RNA sequence: UUGAUGUCACGGAACCUUUGUUGUCUUCGACAUGGG
């Protein structure tokens, strides 16, 4: 193919015409590029006809390229992998020439675009921005500044320079120098060459209030592919003109049409629009924040009735904080707070790990990993569940819903919220909204946690100090006007509050009269309110004990009316949960995976069993089974990093199989008192009361000398779930 | 009033230093400045100039001392001299004025509140913090530490070298960001000096706590420490001018690399190879008629370069200069480095971090482990120097050229192996409070020592290439190179763990056990076998620092950190490592490889071929092994090449949705190759080491020569000797080694299948090792595998065979020749070709086994019909009697040859057989003349009865006058030479010239030699003819391979032999003059009508009988010994050989005409070996069997299909030439072998009638009748035309 | 040439990806020379 083209350009060419010269030069370049790339074209084995004439004209040509590489990557009817390859070829072919003593502008300008567009395509790798991307943007700026040094108002170099500078601002870098000067020249250039420019004229408007450009933005034609972005820009233009009814109309129209992928810059720009309206102290931000939250509820169900998965977005937490602050109804505040809970957020690294495991199990959830479409959403440049009523709570209970508002905290306010629901009161008096500051409670938690990790039971004094901070942060837990005297409490925590023994909060009182919360109220926990689905207990006599724990012999559990397996393997675990036992005990170790919760695993005798494995077991029959867990539930949870972290664990896996209620420890439990505690609950299967009886029995021993070491052993146990 | 304490820091490792920053940027917002606070600083002597010196701040030393004091207080339960300390105070208002804030948890030893912030009686720890006392007055003051005497240096690069430090992703195995620091070597700059000054009110208990904290402080600036109270430039431009003046700058790159190879020793300059015949006329070193050889040998004798360190430096600089010149001789189309290898990322500390307090407790122990790390393979710690650019990849060395094993790399591999033990990755975030996971807490206790070797010889260079899968050749511009450190180097190893458990943690016990077992994979380039160590001679001890008596002994001796203390400690380390409790098997399995080759082997090394004294044009790779101070060479097969062979064996037999894996780009790719062999986006899961030969073989030289298809003589090509390792059926080469495969791969049956199939095809002989498989090298006889638990080898069972049908009878020939006993014939005739040559523009690609095409093996027997000579040209003085001792004075002599033998086994090379069969196949298909001296210029004598054209003709006339072996238009003499206007290529039809030929038009094509489209002027417009499609070209690999032939019977010799007791050697026959062919005879004159006649073939006849009687064929007088005659050892008729041909992706008509060219017909024969015109060399070939590959697992007998293939071949010839097929019957008539009573004479005429006693015409008379110029071509192109 | 009641930088493997490959019978008979 290419050799025949060269032959044609020699049959018809004289070099007193530059079109002949150019068309010849182009053919030689495309020949020699794919000679390097080792395509199938390397099998073309022929040569040129008319040897003496061809030698003459070639030698004349060499005695007397940016134009090509400009044309490539104009075609974009191809995937993100294919875009990435062509951009990299453009870089590695042109990088060699752009560093010449005085390179051409179009060589520099083409290479700058390739660096900018290639920068957009980098896949994140952690909580930080990838370093390759920031370097790519700075490379794009560097070549533009060669062109702008020789010509201060080259429009295309100016626009590439500004596009890269805005991305640096998106990455969390500071603006380059002369940003205002370059943006002023754009305001002198004075026209929208592409819709991607309008955000620059809005930046200019916000920095200088020179409203002249706003008429163009509103006047722009609607027959565009990414209209949802255009309405947001019209909404911003319409705000600066003070036309607030149309700001509302355009704003809602934008959200209603919003893209399904958080990688699209629209979602970041929308949050900044809300936050800008707020800091200007408009009232429009409240409505727009609530509407945006309602749209962001997009997710995947995994197997397991109650467990959800989502893709990571860096500013989602900020939006939910804003929507929570916008909403005034406490019942509606709860639904915003409840929407965060019992949901994992993963990156496109770990989403591929699940895709592999789904493939290994030949499961059609593999197709739900079309979510990796998010990788093809990075570029705007191209221009390309039932709600459980709260009325289902039985009237003899109290329910406490927590939310931790980080934005409200970092602005210096009391960002902790406890939304308390009483089903017995008149319809306007059922909900209370009590707020507290959790900064010192969080610090004392981290202080215990490190002492626990290094010393286990040596941390008992820090645990005791922590339990007093729960009361100090939340005095309302001990007021009868907020939690009436006798009624059981249901906890629905948030963030690091999942780690705390809320049921064991301590009031100091008089020095001889310390008082503990469990002496007043019984307690149960739920990861989230939407897991509420009561059912009766399993109608069987079978009790089963699965052990792989060689350190200890549970003499009180093992010598009884139990189906005991001293060692065990994942096949036996799978088999036992297909028999719907009345009680199932599972006593073994486990290990966490900090990066991917689903790959946390239980230690059985010859083969580890992951949470992913446990969720996906077929033919499970476990509805209404009562379950008791050993060290695995405590050990499969990582050390906390952020206050609003929530981590999946084996208790949540069993609850996804509709288990009745689950007993587990908040930290590693002493085997000798697991032996006693679980024996008592097995003998007297009303867990809610019998656990309180056990705790109020042992608290008499604690009161004798106030041994923190004893409190450390009886505090960890809690009940999860809500049966009929 | 105050008092002063002198202080000095002694460094035990290279310490780190940060870049200089302008005074405005020295603030908390500058990430590069904040990240460098833990390092040493550079002081610019004056702002605008780099001249300066290093220093260390006292603020840094105080911070380390405070950390030490906390640790000593927690051990002593908060009491110093039986006086008590409160926790101290670590919180301020106005945090913004602090440059840094504490991320780590402060330790506690008591629960009491700290002292009031305006009190008088502060406790000792508060005196050390300076809260005691609190224009500004200091209670204890730390000064800066500086080099003794404050010397100055012109910049940081005079003091140290800046080095890139990695961060590798555990899941991918690739680094996504990095940072830089200056490393300053402690041997050059061991000590810094400073002072501490103390106010007189400071208590005695505070003074004790200070001194103990100084002795307990063991690190600063990233290094372990103890605190105590021109010719190369001239020679380059000279050589460059010489190489330019002689117009041979195409060799600049090769000269640059070859001269840089001389770093190893100056003694190599005296050994540089010479020309053939032993003269100083070698094509590189004797450029310049002074020669480069003289320039180097005079540089070698120069006293300024007699020091080995200075010779090394001279060679390095000269190589760099020649390399930096060499690039301009080419278009320079690409940058070879790849994209955005520039991502410098500095960790950012969190200002907002929460304060915490932790107890840790009094139990604290320190375990010391001492040993050695021994390199079991070559290793690569990558450190590029941007001031050196000849090598693409470079290895880390100390400033005095000793090899270094960095601290930073040892920690990085410990952290990797600990995450492997726990089987749980860490998200290795930078900044914020310390990570509390189980791996990070171990690494926070560990300490290791930077180490260096004593060995310091220069690194080896290993060159690497990429193969174009479609053509089977190297890809355009793909050559690149790498430095590596030798195997066998020994490093000191020392590790210390400080923690609360007794002894090491169980995870660390296990990881050290993996290292002791030989799985310390520590360096880069692991996928090609680099960087495997064993920890050896391990010893260990535990110190109980919780004990007050041991703690004070520890403090007294600075923990035995320095070399004096360490020798005292090594007297009381216990032998051996502690056994782990929860042992876990390592992540890699060793698979052991055994390969058998019954053929020669070569794995080429062009730079060695240039430097080595042996002088042959291709030589094998050899690798150097360090033992003590010496380096000793070994022949090996490279890990890179072996990886390439196995990778392509997997690739060619798998697909990704109908596209072969050889055709993909493998970027952002997740196919089978990327999952096993890795990608630019992730590390591979299989590691290949070098293979080595047991029994230590020695190379042997084989010479080769190309034969002009017209004249039948040598074609004066560039010399192409090779020096392979010798192997034969009686003496196979045994290759042994190992490759390491990851545990999760052996556990996957889908990968075991992929490898099993590929290794099955290697075992089947489809993938030869090394170069020159076309002529029978590198033939694998078997591949054996152990250590897989038969998970791979279960697929490698032999294919055996399907059927036992016998090969058909070859047809009887219909050729006829009417010999007449009274007449005399000419020894050779020419086959005149057909006008049409069938060419194709795009051949069959090599990247897969194509459907509808055949792959398999042919096995053959060859039988001598007439005595055969195949000389062993390694020794041309074979038959001189032993008693004529050592007659050698560069006299010239009667040469004498034995028959070709290899390991004393009589054989025929495959290069001979390929060329013999190629010539017939070229003729049967009417191909081009594959070998032909198309740029030769003819001349004739004048009969007795300016433009550059006239100059080139005249200088042709001048050389032919000068170089005449028979001596005792512009013309210098009245009757003289006539020189042709045209090259001999112009006397041949343009379609019969080579498809890939030489330039034969007007004008010098060298004007374009920098530009790639030059190659299109040298290629035919229509592509490749049939022979070039089958046997290949220099731009396209061929599809047939010819093996060596082995004699079956015990030899039958022509002459009975000098020792009756030995049947394995024959006697000599003496031959007549073998003489040059003469194209001036068959192209009689300058006239344009005299075109090239055709392809020469020698006829079959029995003149060899006259020669064994000792008589000359033409005139029956005795043959006489002279330096122009030869004597040889010849086999008789009736000897039988066997050999095998492999073929791949042939069409049925191609295999049909190949078998036809081998087999011929009953009544026809081939010519092989020396002295064809004298009767010798007639052989016949019979096909014994054909075996075909159906797939990787099934092979089948093809004997029943030979009749079909032959038919389709003849059908193809009818399709091309439509019964205009005379050139075949002329060929068969020259392949005819005389029968029974027939006995053609056959011989050349004598130069004159009267010179012949038989009275036949002779040349002088023959030119005047029946061979006049007008008749001569018709005579010579008619087979068996008599001349008398 | 530091600034002090706060420095886990021994907080970070220069890491990952590329067959020195391809093409060539150690072969062999007609002259040489300038005059006249
Ligand atoms: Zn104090
Ligand atoms: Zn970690
Ligand atoms: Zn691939
Ligand atoms: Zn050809």
């Amino acid at each position: 193919n290419p050799i025949r083209d060269i032959q044609d350009r020699l049959k018809t060419a004289k070099f007193d015409n530059k079109d002949d010269m150019m068309n010849l030069a182009s053919s030689l370049y495309k020949y020699e590029k794919q000679l390097m790339d080792s395509s199938e074209a390397t099998l073309c084995q022929q040569g040129l006809s008319n040897r003496p004439n061809s030698f003459s004209q070639l030698s004349q040509f060499r005695d007397s390229k940016f134009w090509q590489n400009e044309y490539e990557a104009c075609k974009n009817f191809q995937t993100h992998k294919e875009r990435r390859e062509t951009l990299e070829q453009i870089i590695r072919f042109l990088q060699n020439g752009a560093e010449e003593k005085d390179a051409d502008d179009l060589l520099l300008k083409t290479l700058a675009r390739a660096y900018f567009h290639r920068g957009l395509l980098y896949r994140p790798k952690g909580f930080s921005v990838p370093a390759r991307k920031v370097e790519a943007m700075k490379k794009a700026i560097a070549y533009c500044e060669i062109i702008l040094d020789k010509n201060e108002e080259e429009s295309e170099a100016l626009r590439i320079w500004l596009y890269a500078a805005m991305e640096l601002r998106r990455c969390g870098e500071e603006y380059p120098e002369n940003f205002a000067e370059k943006l002023f020249y754009l305001a002198n250039d004075g026209f929208i060459s592409e819709l991607y420019d309008i955000r620059l004229f809005l930046e200019y408007t916000e920095r200088e209030e020179d409203n002249n450009f706003l008429d163009m933005i509103l006047q722009e034609n609607q027959d565009r592919e990414r209209l949802f972005e255009l309405c947001l820009y019209k909404a911003r233009a319409c705000f600066h003109l003070n036309q607030l009814n149309d700001v509302r109309i355009y704003g809602e129209s934008a959200i209603d049409n919003a893209p399904g992928a958080f990688a699209d810059p629209f979602w970041d720009e929308l949050v900044e629009f809300i936050r800008m309206l707020r800091n200007k102290k408009s009232e429009l931000w409240k409505e727009i924040a609530i509407k945006a939250w309602d749209k962001c509820r997009e997710k995947e169900m995994k197997v397991g009735n109650n467990i959800y998965l989502s893709w990571y977005w860096a500013r989602q937490r900020e939006l939910y904080d804003l929507a929570f602050m916008a909403q005034d109804g406490i019942e509606k505040k709860t639904r915003i707070a409840d929407s965060l809970k019992s949901r994992t957020t993963l990156r496109i690294q770990e989403l591929n790990e699940l895709r592999k495991d789904a493939h290994r199990k030949q499961n059609r959830r593999l197709e739900d990993k079309l979510d990796r479409i998010i990788e093809q959403e990075n570029e705007a440049r191209d221009g390309a569940r039932e709600e459980i009523p709260f009325a289902r709570l039985p009237q003899n209970w109290i329910a406490v819903h927590f939310y931790l508002n980080e934005l409200e905290s970092h602005e210096g306010g009391k960002g902790g919220h406890a939304l308390i629901y009483d089903p017995q009161k008149a319809e306007k008096d059922q909900w209370q909204d009590k707020s507290f500051d959790y900064k010192e409670l969080h610090r004392k938690f981290l202080e215990w946690q490190e002492n626990y990790i290094l010393n286990e039971e040596g941390s008992a004094d820090f645990l005791v100090t922590l339990c007093r901070e729960i009361e100090k942060a939340m005095p309302f837990l001990f007021k009868s006007e907020v939690i009436p005297e006798d009624r059981p409490v249901l906890w629905i925590p948030h963030g690091f509050l999942h780690r705390l023994p809320l049921h064991a909060a301590m009031k100091s009182g008089n020095n001889s009269n310390i008082e503990i919360f469990w002496e007043r109220h019984a307690s149960r926990y739920l990861p989230a309110w939407h897991l509420f689905d009561p059912a009766p207990y399993s109608r069987e006599e079978s009790s089963t004990l699965l052990k792989n724990f060689e350190e200890y012999d549970f003499q009180n559990l093992e010598n009884g009316e139990i189906e005991v397996y001293a060692p065990s393997s994942p096949k036996k675990v799978k088999e036992a949960i297909r028999e719907n036992p009345a009680i199932l005990l599972l006593l073994c170790h486990g290990e966490a995976d900090m990066t991917n919760p689903f790959r946390s695993c239980l230690k059985l005798k010859n083969k580890d069993m992951t949470i992913f494995d446990l969720l996906t077991v077929e033919d499970v029959r476990l509805s209404g089974s009562r379950i008791l867990l050993g060290a695995c539930e405590s050990d499969m949870v990582p050390p906390l990093e952020f206050s609003v972290d929530e981590h999946l664990s084996v208790s949540g896996a069993f609850l996804s199989h509709k288990a009745g209620e689950i007993v587990a420890g908040l930290w590693t439990v002493d085997s000798e008192k697991v032996d006693e505690c679980y024996s008592y609950l097995v003998e007297e299967k009303d867990f809610l009361r019998n656990l309180q009886e056990w705790q109020m029995a042992e608290t008499e021993n604690f009161r004798s000398e106030n041994d923190s070491s004893l409190f450390y052993k009886i505090a960890p146990f809690r009940i999860i779930g809500f049966p009929a | 009033m105050t008092t002063t304490m002198k202080i000095s820091i002694e460094f035990l490792e290279p310490f780190r230093m940060t870049k200089w920053q302008e005074s405005t940027r020295r603030n908390k917002n500058n990430k590069e400045f904040v990240r460098g606070q833990a390092f040493a600083r550079w002081h610019r002597n004056k702002k605008d100039n780099t001249k300066g010196r290093p220093y260390i701040t006292g603020t840094l030393l105080r911070s380390a001392v405070i950390r030490s004091a906390e640790n000593l207080l927690t051990l002593s339960d908060g009491k110093i001299s039986e006086k008590t300390c409160c926790p101290g105070k670590f919180d301020t208002e106005d945090k913004d004025r602090l440059l840094q804030l504490r991320q780590r948890s402060t330790l506690r030893w008591t629960d009491k509140n700290p002292c009031p912030d305006n009190a008088e009686t502060y406790c000792p720890f508060c005196e050390l913090l300076g809260r005691s006392g609190n224009d500004w007055r200091f209670r204890i003051h730390f000064g800066n530490l500086s080099l003794p005497g404050k010397p100055d240096f012109d910049g940081p690069k005079a003091i140290g070298s800046q080095r890139v430090l990695n961060r590798v992703d555990f899941k991918s195995g690739k680094a996504h960001d990095f940072f830089k620091a200056y490393e300053v070597d402690h041997t050059r700059f061991p000590r810094f000096e400073g002072e501490i000054t103390i106010d007189n009110k400071v208590s005695a208990e505070a003074r004790k706590l200070l001194c103990d904290s100084l002795k307990f402080t063991d690190r600063l600036c990233g290094a372990l420490c103890v605190i105590r109270f021109n010719l190369a430039e001239k020679t380059a431009e000279q050589i460059i001018s010489i190489l330019d003046d002689n117009k041979k700058t195409e060799y600049t790159r090769l000269l640059a690399d070859a001269i840089r190879s001389l770093r190893r020793s100056s003694k190599l300059v005296a050994g540089l190879p010479k020309d053939h015949d032993g003269k100083d006329d070698h094509y590189l070193w004797d450029i310049g008629k002074v020669t480069i050889r003289q320039i180097l040998t005079t540089s070698a004798d120069t006293k300024e370069l007699k020091n080995a360190g200075k010779w090394r430096e001279f060679c390095e600089k000269l190589g760099e200069a020649l390399y930096l010149k060499s690039k301009d001789m080419s278009g320079g189309l690409k940058i070879t480095r790849r994209i955005l290898g520039d991502a410098e990322f500095h960790g950012k500390p969190d200002r907002l971090e929460k304060s915490r307090s932790v107890s840790i407790g009094s139990v604290l122990k320190e375990t010391v482990v001492c040993g050695e790390l021994v390199a079991k393979t070559p290793f690569f710690f990558g450190a590029i120097d941007e001031d050196a650019k000849q090598t693409a990849l470079q290895v880390l060395l100390t400033p005095d050229n000793k090899y270094r094993l960095p601290r930073s790399a040892v920690r990085g591999i410990l952290r990797r192996d600990l995450q492997t033990y726990f089987d749980s990755p860490c998200n290795a975030e930078l900044g914020g409070r310390p990570c509390m996971c189980k791996t990070c807490r171990i690494m926070r206790g560990i300490t290791v020592m930077d180490a260096r070797s004593e060995y310091n010889a220069p690194p080896e260079i290993r060159h690497r290439t990429r193969i174009n899968p479609f053509t089977g050749t190297v890809a355009e511009g793909a050559l690149f190179n790498m430095e590596v450190a030798p195997e066998g180097i020994v490093f000191p190893f020392q590790l210390r763990y400080r923690g609360s458990e007794d002894g090491l943690p169980d995870a660390l016990k296990t990881v050290l056990k993996w290292w002791a077992e030989g799985q310390a994979f520590m360096s880069g380039a692991a996928s090609t076998g680099k960087g495997r160590f064993r920890m050896e001679n391990a010893k260990y001890e535990t110190l109980d620092l919780s004990d007050e008596n041991q703690r004070n002994d520890y403090l007294k001796n600075w923990g035995w950190r320095d070399e004096k203390g360490l020798e005292e400690l090594k007297k009381r380390l216990n032998s051996g490592l502690p056994e782990p409790g929860n042992y876990r098997d390592p992540k890699w399995h060793e698979i052991n490889v055994s390969i058998e080759m019954a053929s020669p082997f070569i794995n080429g090394d062009p730079i060695r071929a240039a430097v080595d004294k042996r002088g042959t044009a291709v030589v094998t790779f050899v690798k150097y092994k360090a033992e003590g101070e010496e380096a000793k060479p070994v022949c090996a097969y490279k890990a890179e090449s072996f990886r390439g062979v196995i990778r392509s064996a997997v690739a060619r037999i798998h697909m990704e949705d109908g596209v072969p894996l050889t055709e993909l780009t493998h970027s952002d790719c997740e196919c089978l190759l990327c999952q096993i062999f890795g990608s630019e986006y992730e590390a591979g899961k299989i590691r290949f080491e070098d293979l080595v030969f047991e029994s230590d073989p020695e190379p042997v030289t084989f010479d080769h020569v190309a034969i002009d298809r017209f004249t039948g003589g040598a074609a004066d090509k560039k010399k192409f000797d090779d020096s392979p390792l010798p192997g034969s059926p009686a003496r196979p080469l045994m290759l042994k080694g190992s490759f390491w495969i990851r545990r999760d791969v052996l556990e996957d049956e889908e990968y075991c299948k992929a490898l099993g199939k590929a290794l099955a095809d290697v075992n089947n002989g489809l993938y030869p090792l090394g170069g020159k498989s076309a002529i029978g090298y590198g033939q694998v006889k078997s591949l054996g595998i152990k250590g897989d638990d038969k998970r791979i080898s279960r697929l490698m069972n032999p294919a055996f065979d399907e059927t036992d049908v016998a090969v058909p009878e070859k047809p009887k020939t219909d050729a006829e020749v009417r010999i007449e006993a009274e007449k005399v014939y000419y020894p050779h005739y020419f086959v005149e070709p057909h006008k049409k040559v069938e060419r194709e523009e795009k051949p069959c690609g090599h990247q897969k086994f194509h459907e509808g095409r055949l792959t398999g093996k042919i096995r053959c027997k060859l039988i001598t019909k007439t005595p055969l000579i195949v000389p062993d040209t390694s020794n041309d003085d074979f038959f001189r009697p032993a008693d004529k001792e050592a007659r050698k004075e560069k006299d010239e002599y009667h040469k004498s040859y034995a028959f070709f033998r290899l390991h004393k086994q009589i054989m025929i090379p495959g290069s001979e057989l390929r060329g013999m069969v190629s010539s017939v196949y070229e003729t049967v298909t009417n191909s081009c003349f594959r070998i032909f001296d198309e740029t030769k210029r003819l001349s004739w004598r004048m009969d007795a009865d300016i433009p550059e054209k006239a100059r080139i003709k005249y200088k042709e006339l001048l050389r032919v006058y000068n170089n005449n072996p028979q001596a005792v238009d512009i013309v210098p003499v009245r009757i003289s030479r006539t020189v042709d206007d045209r090259m001999i290529g112009k006397r041949m039809s343009a379609d019969l010239r080579p498809c890939h030929g030489d330039w034969v038009e007007d004008g010098d094509l060298s004007a374009l030699n920098a530009y790639p489209e030059k190659r299109l002027l040298l290629r035919h417009p229509k592509g490749l003819c049939p022979a070039c499609r089958l046997f290949g070209t220099g731009s396209y690999k061929g599809r047939v391979r010819f093996g060596f032939a082995s004699l079956e019977n015990d030899p039958e010799w022509l002459i009975p032999g000098k020792n009756p007791g030995d049947p394995f050697h024959g006697g000599p026959v003496m031959l007549s003059l073998l003489e040059r062919p003469r194209p001036t005879w068959s192209i009689p004159g300058s006239d344009n009508k005299f075109k090239v006649p055709g392809r020469k073939f020698y006829v079959h006849h029995h003149a060899w009988k006259t020669i064994k009687d000792g008589n000359h064929p033409t005139t029956g007088k005795a043959i006489e010994q002279s330096p122009n005659n030869r004597t040889v050892e010849a086999l008789a008729g009736g000897n039988s050989f066997s050999f095998e041909i492999a073929f791949e992706n042939l069409k049925e008509w191609e295999l049909g005409l190949l078998i036809h060219s081998l087999q011929l017909e009953k009544g026809l024969a081939h010519k092989l070996g020396m002295a064809k015109s004298m009767g010798f060399g007639s052989v016949e070939i019979d096909v014994e069997s054909v075996r075909l590959r159906k797939d990787w697992k099934q092979w089948r007998n093809g004997n029943s299909e030979i009749p079909n293939w032959l038919g389709k071949g003849f059908a193809k010839l009818k399709e091309w030439f439509r019964d205009e097929l005379d050139f075949i019957e002329n060929l068969k008539k020259l392949l005819w072998f005389p029968e029974g009573d027939q006995a053609p004479r056959v011989c050349y005429p004598m130069l004159r009638k009267k010179d012949d006693p038989n009275g036949n015409s002779g040349y002088e008379e023959l030119k005047d009748g029946e061979f006049k110029k007008e008749d001569r071509q018709k005579k010579l192109t008619t087979p068996w035309t008599p001349w008398a």
